[PDB]
């Protein structure tokens, strides 16, 4: 069984490169970011265009929605993130601490915390409510790349260019495992639905399974190419079991989690797919480009 | 304008 993911829609209007497309938990919208400075909103099933949600002043490399699907978090070159709640397009607290660009960020759960990683090499953790910095993890020697809560959010995993994968835990602060044949730059990381599995991509064109607690990489998946940026990978489960992953050759690659194998790969785009989502009830996955495409795209399956 | 749309040189 292999999918069978076809173009529905083609998202535009963003003016500068899309940097994160994320479904909302309630599965009726999608918001992205941009190189543009500006937030977009679209209809998850339609793609019709909802609103703009502006304010940072430098562009936003990643967006998050909160567990009840009311509020954004936004990560920004401008050094801060910040808190948005959709239906008004309020800012209601601005985030400030990093000392650098702010590259990625997740609500945990409960939605009562915020995660962030930074170029400033730290992972900080941020109380929702406040808009307080509640502490601030010496996490890596390099940019972090990518931070994201576990299922229950007692853990963070966070990963970054100096190799490295870490899980945090939460309540302390504490490093509590470091997932090292070699060491290359880590573009991206999560855990798998279950929280039982870590993905993470290294710039070195290659997508791993990790097992947290034996520290064993369970499954490798390749094909595709992924040597300078930092694009998102997925677990989509609405159907089939597949790993979803954008690429340097403007394709969006999608593996049978358990044989490794290419079982899809989608053409439309005109610039690298940094950014792929995975709907939380369809089998629906939304891409996005970069500066000389500037578009989002929604493509579905019958599986 | 975004760190992420830039390439790791």
């Amino acid at each position: 069984v292999k999918p069978n993911y076809a173009l529905k829609f083609t998202l535009a209007g963003h003016t500068k490169a899309v940097s994160s497309v994320k479904f909302s938990p309630n599965g009726e919208w999608l918001a992205s970011s941009s190189a543009d400075k500006l937030i977009k909103i679209w209809g998850a099933y339609d793609g019709k265009f909802e609103k703009t949600i502006s304010g940072h002043k430098l562009g936003i490399s990643d967006v998050a929605w909160s567990s009840d699907s009311n509020l954004l978090v936004s990560a920004s070159d401008d050094k801060t993130l910040k808190i948005w709640d959709v239906s008004s397009g309020k800012c209601l607290k601005t985030l400030k601490g990093h000392s650098n660009y702010v590259f990625c960020c997740n609500f945990n759960p409960q939605s009562n915390l915020i995660v962030s990683g930074s170029f400033d090499e730290s992972v900080r953790i941020w109380d929702v409510k406040t808009g307080k910095c509640l502490k601030t993890l010496p996490a890596h020697s390099d940019p972090v790349s990518a931070v994201h809560f576990n299922r229950d959010g007692s853990l963070i995993v966070s990963s970054s260019y100096d190799g490295l994968c870490r899980i945090w835990d939460t309540a302390s602060g504490q490093c509590l495992k470091t997932l090292i044949d070699d060491n290359p730059p880590v573009s991206f990381v999560k855990f798998s639905p279950n929280g039982k599995y870590i993905l993470a991509a290294t710039l070195d064109n290659t997508l791993k399974l990790w097992d947290y607690s034996k520290g064993k990489c369970l499954k490798t998946y390749t094909g595709h190419k992924n040597e300078k940026y930092c694009i998102f990978a997925n677990f989509s489960v609405t159907g089939g079991k597949w790993i979803v992953s954008g690429s340097e050759d403007n394709l969006v690659y999608i593996w049978n989690l358990q044989t490794k194998e290419i079982v899809q790969k989608l053409q439309g785009h005109t610039d690298v797919v940094i950014s792929t989502a995975c709907h939380p009830t369809e089998n629906i996955i939304a891409s996005a480009a970069l500066e000389n495409d500037k578009t989002i795209k929604l493509w579905k399956s019958d599986c | 304008g975004s760190a992420r749309a830039e390439p790791k040189m």
